[PDB]
């Protein structure tokens, strides 16, 4: 049980460190750090597998009405060197009319 | 996309004073300490 | 002027005996300003006021705060006897004896303030 | 409630207030047992 | 002369790029008190120019 | 502490007429001052210059059992602005000023005091506030002020008497509407000095129920006063107004 | 096993158990603990919450 | 006697009728700083004084009014802020108070704990490998 064990039965076992001749390579990854690494990789691969399923089973004739108010991801040919697959969003700025810029420049 | 050119509404911004920057820095420090304290309290309550 | 005056038959001496008991128990405030401060801080359970005071307006000003805070007050007829009962070596005209959460004096306090509430 | 120190009711001091249910009352008449006398002999104190 | 007296709001607005006050002491004259709406500010301008002359 | 000159903001409470002024390190309770620019008993008050005449007055819970009950968390206090309140046990008019400041100019507070010098202080503060009328009479005999008190909506009862339930019973039989709100402040050491306070409170609630009230809330206002309770009850109904 | 300096004395253990169970009581109910101090009323020193009803609904 | 009338025909309430007309919040940036300070007043007194955890989604109430304590007539020697301490906002009073160094110390401990292993650590590991 738990009362049938001495304090030397309860005593913790210490963890060894990376050798000092090899400490420049980083920390010695043990089971806990390996579990963190494996959890992060399995999570990222699960998201990527779901994205690959969604890109495979895509209707080529789909029509949402946000397509008339968004700029598409395009291709590398149409966009150019600045091509990421992400749809570009708006930063909030807008082209500003001349009367309001006349007001702002009088204030400045 | 992070904008690289500087817009006119960024060029015409008023340089803020010293007292308002001290109040801004104090509000930054208080909000960070509040967020860390809230995360610690929520972790303790989740353990219980 | 002192309408809740204590009468003779073994009520004045019960009051002064409880006063001496509380003064031994260190649960008692002496003098007009200390009675006033104890009533205004609300720790007072009962307050004894002398009635033989040269001009009586002092032990007339204390009953207003006692009636506002609703604590019992009662007049004993001798400030010399009140000072002798407290153990002061001076004449005391106002005595307020406070409340504590654990004592055996509080039974005497409770019976005394029941008799005083019947006197009023 | 006041006078409760961690499932110890300090409000109950003699004379004890005792609520009586119909099952207790039918069985204390059935067992030839006087009600207030047996309650006082159980608690060693004055009940109402 | 249009914004004499409204100098606190004036220099606050000029330093924070807000909109300046339209009038100052001139508001409690007779001739700017008959107008209503934006004609109040227009009459304040015209009255301040005539006051300067 | 809550020093003079600190800036506070004043938000409304859950109750009507009461506000809570919070700021910095101390949140306090306040009521809108009826006569602005003057304190009754030397309390801290709160001036706000609206974009002058607006002032709020701080409500001491250690001095007044109603503010002690409000900070304890009563479900309602029955006194909206414009409701008549019969105050029994209006000793010197300290909390009666805050009740009058709650009920406002269109309400009325009938403040009954028995002693005479407390009556002088009450007549002074009711000279200041024109909606509290002072009645120097014994609350045990409500035939004295039946010309003065019309049928009120709320009764406050802060009398420290052993016959407190009978006093409130006859006063509410004479001057309380059908379904009338009242708040009674019970002091266990003055009701029954020998018995435990929870048993004293249950006995007083049972006596009110025999005297035709229906009790709906009860709190022991403990961090402000020892062995005190505040019992809220409705006269002759289950709901408050109708 | 190794036991505590508190456990070697049965009175001091029952002193520290009472000090921490009187401490756990203040976190549930409200103790009186003296009225207003000598300084007066410095405000309700730890918050006022408006939407909280703490009365025993009879 | 009896005159021609003036014809005056051309949402949420402005003033509360039941609370003696508290005006609606003019949500200035200083009042917004004050309200953020009031929801963070547990952090301001750094553990010396804890507060009732009132955490709604919006900290700005609908009706507020920024006022000032005037005077308690019984206490006026130490319960009264001096002329060099009566400041304009509440945040200015917090900044004029002490323990601003205490806030900065706690902020720098949080900043070390949050820069503990994120990306400068990995830049240092990559440089030590490449050397």
């Amino acid at each position: 049980m738990s009362s049938l064990r001495h304090a030397i039965q309860r005593r913790a076992h210490k963890e060894r460190a990376q050798p000092l001749e090899r400490q420049r390579l980083g920390i010695l990854e043990k089971k806990k750090d390996y579990r963190l690494r494996a959890r992060d990789y399995k999570k990222k691969q699960a998201v990527l597998k779901s994205l690959r399923q969604k890109a495979a089973e895509r209707n080529e004739d789909e029509f949402y009405f946000g397509m008339m108010s968004r700029k598409g991801p395009g291709s590398a040919l149409t966009r150019g060197k600045g091509f990421t697959g992400t749809v570009d969003g708006d930063r909030g700025n807008k082209a500003l009319s001349v009367e309001t810029v006349r007001l702002l420049k009088t204030q400045d | 996309k992070p904008q690289k050119k500087e817009t006119y509404m960024q060029k015409r911004a008023v340089v803020v004073g010293r007292e308002e920057r001290k109040l801004r820095d104090l509000m930054q420090k208080l909000t960070t300490i509040r967020k860390e304290k809230i995360a610690k309290r929520k972790a303790k309550k989740e353990a219980q | 002027a002192a309408w809740p005056k204590a009468e003779d038959p073994a009520l004045v001496q019960e009051l002064l005996d409880c006063v001496q008991q509380a003064s031994h128990y260190r649960q008692l405030k002496k003098g007009a300003n200390e009675t006033t401060k104890s009533v205004n801080r609300g720790t007072s359970e009962l307050v004894i006021l002398a009635a033989d005071t040269q001009p009586l307006s002092i032990v007339l000003h204390i009953p207003l705060i006692c009636e506002e805070k609703n604590v019992p007050y009662v007049y004993v007829p001798s400030k010399v006897a009140l000072g002798r009962a407290c153990g002061v070596s001076r004449a005391v005209i106002a005595v307020s004896l406070t409340s504590n959460e654990a004592s055996d004096l509080n039974s005497k306090i409770r019976a005394l303030r029941d008799k005083v509430e019947r006197l009023a | 409630p006041s006078s409760m120190f961690f499932e110890h009711n300090e409000a109950l001091v003699p004379p004890y207030n005792v609520l009586v249910d119909t099952n207790f009352l039918s069985r204390t008449v059935g067992a030839k047992l006087p009600l207030l006398e047996s309650a006082m002999d159980c608690l060693y104190a004055s009940v109402n | 002369i249009q914004i004499l007296g409204a100098e606190k709001a004036l220099f606050r607005a000029l330093k924070t790029k807000h909109a300046t006050p339209k009038y100052g002491i001139i508001y409690h004259a007779s001739l700017v008190g008959q107008a209503s709406g934006p004609n109040k500010g227009k009459i304040a301008r015209q009255l301040a120019a005539k006051i300067a002359l | 502490g809550a020093k003079a000159g600190k800036k506070v903001i004043v938000e409304p409470h859950r109750h009507k007429g009461v506000f809570v002024a919070r700021g910095g390190k101390e949140d306090l309770l306040c009521t809108a001052n009826l006569v602005p620019g003057e304190s009754v008993y030397g309390e801290k008050r709160i001036s706000v210059e609206t974009p002058t005449k607006t002032e709020y007055r701080i409500w001491n819970p250690f001095r007044s059992k109603l503010a002690a009950g409000i900070l304890g968390g009563l479900e309602t206090i029955y006194m909206k602005p414009g409701s008549k309140v019969l105050y029994l046990g209006a000793a010197s008019g300290t909390s009666v000023s805050h009740v009058a400041d709650i009920v406002g100019p269109t309400g009325a507070v009938y403040a009954v005091e028995f002693s005479h010098r407390s009556g002088r202080d009450l007549i002074n503060m009711a000279t200041r506030r024109t909606n509290v009328i002072p009645i120097v009479e014994d609350a045990r005999k409500p035939m004295a002020y039946r010309m003065l008190v019309p049928m009120v909506d709320v009764i406050f009862a802060d009398v420290a008497q052993p016959d407190q339930a009978r006093i409130v019973g006859i006063n509410a039989r004479l001057f309380l509407k059908q379904g009338g709100g009242l708040l009674i402040s019970i002091k266990a050491s003055c009701i029954d000095s020998t018995a435990p306070p929870e048993q004293v409170f249950a006995s007083e609630v049972q006596k009110l129920r025999e005297d035709k009230f229906f009790p709906k809330e009860q709190l022991t206002l403990e961090p402000y006063e020892r062995d005190h309770a505040m019992v809220s009850c409705v006269y002759l109904q289950k709901e408050f107004e109708g | 096993p190794n036991r505590k300096k508190e456990q070697r004395n049965p009175r001091v253990k029952k002193r520290k158990k009472y000090e921490e169970k009187q401490k756990k009581l203040r976190s549930v109910k409200a103790v009186y603990k003296g009225g207003e101090g000598p300084g007066g009323y410095q405000g309700e020193l730890s918050g006022i919450k408006t939407n909280l009803v703490k009365s025993v609904k009879l | 006697e009896l005159s021609v009338r003036v014809p005056q025909l051309p949402g949420p309430p402005d003033t509360l009728s039941d609370w003696y007309n508290i005006p609606r919040t003019n949500l200035t940036p200083e009042l917004k700083r004050d309200l953020q300070l009031l929801r963070m007043r547990d952090v301001v007194a750094m553990g010396k004084q804890f507060f009732k955890k009132d955490n709604r989604k919006d900290f700005v109430p609908e009706y507020c009014q920024v006022g000032t304590i005037i005077a308690g007539a019984t206490d006026g020697v130490s319960g009264r802020l001096t002329r060099k301490e009566r400041k304009r906002t509440i945040v200015e009073e917090v900044l004029s108070s002490d323990s601003v160094s205490k806030y900065k110390r706690k902020y720098h401990e949080i900043q070390e704990h949050k820069k503990s292993g994120r990306k400068g650590y990995y830049k240092k590991l990559m440089a030590a490998r490449k050397r």
